[PDB]
């Protein structure tokens, strides 16, 4: 039966503004395996994202990272957002500016 | 210990689409991919051969390309055998590898989902149902069971051929399994967050600490990968505020040497 996203936004390096770094965002405990995933930044589309091959874990249900680079500032705002068929509506979820 | 896992997932839309993707691991570290766009198996490092000689290699590629083809067709001859019953999509992984243990020992496996749900595994000599599989599953494993090359064949990688190339994958792959990668720590916000990131290996100790004392009410998150072969993990510590003044937190790991990562709360 279907399983949820999970959805985790989370930097490489200390998040300091105006020093380039790198977003993760990891998705886990989906299934069926077919999913989108986007990350934002101000609300729209990241283009250049790279993603893991699609894997699963010992209790089966999939998971994927996906990640770019990215700037932290004082005024950007930045979000990972998915869609799947055990949603009705794509979920997102923002980057705290901490992790 | 590591553990040398082949993962398949395998998904079927209708009659006339589905597609099939492998990833193969070591401990945490990704070894092989294999795209079903792809006629061949991808190495993800250098020494994703192992030890084995381009001709093995070539021998047992073209044995998986074989299976690749065969799996697909089988499982909608079966579809088709129990229509309208199995409906489409369907979605099936398996999870065969082995354990490597101290000294000689190791210990194989090969475990089948369906729609999420492990229902079968290859056990001794043969293919089995777990129990609480759904019964259709019984009449196509006695089938599959009657088929005695396949079997062989099965019990051999099991057996004989994992347990092998893992020990040539270890040599092989010796200093990026050993590699020491080391952390870096930084501090955010009542509750206090310390966020570790950038290790390698896996094993690491994180706490909350006011001078010598370990802060007790520390909370470990979930390990995180980073998309590096490196490790994210936070420690979590609800203080009462004023309160932070002489908190710390401390990370100890092997990269570091006995040289603690120590960041005080306060600057
Ligand atoms: C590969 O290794 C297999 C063992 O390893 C397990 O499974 C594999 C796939 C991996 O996951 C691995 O890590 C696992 O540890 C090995 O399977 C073994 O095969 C032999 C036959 O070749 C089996 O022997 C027969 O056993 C039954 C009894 O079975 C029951 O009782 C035993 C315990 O008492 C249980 O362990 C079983 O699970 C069952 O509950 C006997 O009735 C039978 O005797 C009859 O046949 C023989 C001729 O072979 C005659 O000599 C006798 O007198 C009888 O007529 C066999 O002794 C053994 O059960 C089986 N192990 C398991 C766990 O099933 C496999 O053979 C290896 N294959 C190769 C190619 O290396
Ligand atoms: C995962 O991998 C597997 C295995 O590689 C993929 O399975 C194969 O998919 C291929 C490509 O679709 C498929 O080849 C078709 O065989 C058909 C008959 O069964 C052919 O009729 C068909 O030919 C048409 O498309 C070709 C290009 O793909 C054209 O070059 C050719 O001229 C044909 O074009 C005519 O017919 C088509 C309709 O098919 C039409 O659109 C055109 O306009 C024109 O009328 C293909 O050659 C193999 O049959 C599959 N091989 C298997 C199962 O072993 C599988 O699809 C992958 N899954 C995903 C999701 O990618
Ligand atoms: C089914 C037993 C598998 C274990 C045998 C160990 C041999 C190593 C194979 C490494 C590459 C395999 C790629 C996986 C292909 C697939 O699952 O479809
Ligand atoms: C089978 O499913 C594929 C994947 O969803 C879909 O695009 C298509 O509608 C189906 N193909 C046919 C011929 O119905």
């Amino acid at each position: 039966i279907q399983k949820t996203p999970q959805i985790q936004v989370y930097s490489r390096h200390p998040p300091e503004n105006g020093k380039p770094n790198i977003l993760n965002c990891y998705v886990t405990q989906f299934h069926p395996p077919h999913i989108e995933i986007q990350m934002l930044k101000n609300g729209k589309k990241i283009p250049k994202v790279e993603m893991s091959d699609m894997s699963f874990s010992k209790d089966w249900s999939f998971y994927i990272l996906a990640h770019t680079e990215f700037t932290p500032t004082e005024t950007d705002t930045y979000a990972c957002r998915v869609k799947h068929a055990s949603m009705a509506e794509p979920k997102t979820v923002y980057w705290d500016r901490d992790m | 210990n590591y553990t040398f896992r082949c993962l398949q997932m395998s998904s079927f839309a209708n009659r006339s689409w589905s597609r099939t993707d492998s990833v193969v691991w070591l401990g945490d570290l990704q070894t092989h991919r294999w795209s079903n766009d792809s006629a061949t198996i991808s190495f993800t490092k250098p020494w994703s051969q192992g030890k084995l000689s381009n001709q093995q290699w070539e021998k047992l590629q073209h044995m998986f390309q074989v299976y690749r083809v065969s799996f697909t067709r089988d499982i909608q001859e079966l579809v088709k055998m129990m229509s309208p019953k199995e409906d489409y999509p369907i979605e099936i992984q398996l999870s065969a590898g082995c354990e490597m243990y101290p000294g000689n020992a190791s210990e194989s496996f090969l475990h089948v989902a369906f729609q999420g749900k492990y229902v079968v595994r290859f056990w001794g000599t043969s293919w089995q149902t777990v129990p609480g599989a759904p019964s259709w599953l019984d009449l196509p494993i006695k089938v599959l069971n009657a088929d005695q090359g396949t079997s062989a064949t099965v019990q051999m990688l099991l057996n004989d051929t994992c347990p092998l190339f893992v020990r040539g994958l270890l040599e092989a792959g010796k200093s990026d399994l050993e590699k020491q990668e080391k952390p870096v720590a930084w501090l955010s916000s009542r509750q206090l967050v310390c966020h570790v990131s950038g290790f390698y290996p896996k094993p690491v100790w994180v706490m909350w600490m006011r001078g010598d004392q370990e802060q007790q009410g520390t909370h470990r998150g979930d390990f995180l990968p980073n998309a590096d072969e490196t490790w994210y993990l936070q420690a979590t510590l609800d203080v009462e505020a004023g309160e932070e003044a002489g908190l710390a937190c401390r990370v100890k790991h092997s990269s570091l040497g006995g040289q603690d990562i120590i960041l005080y709360w306060g600057s």
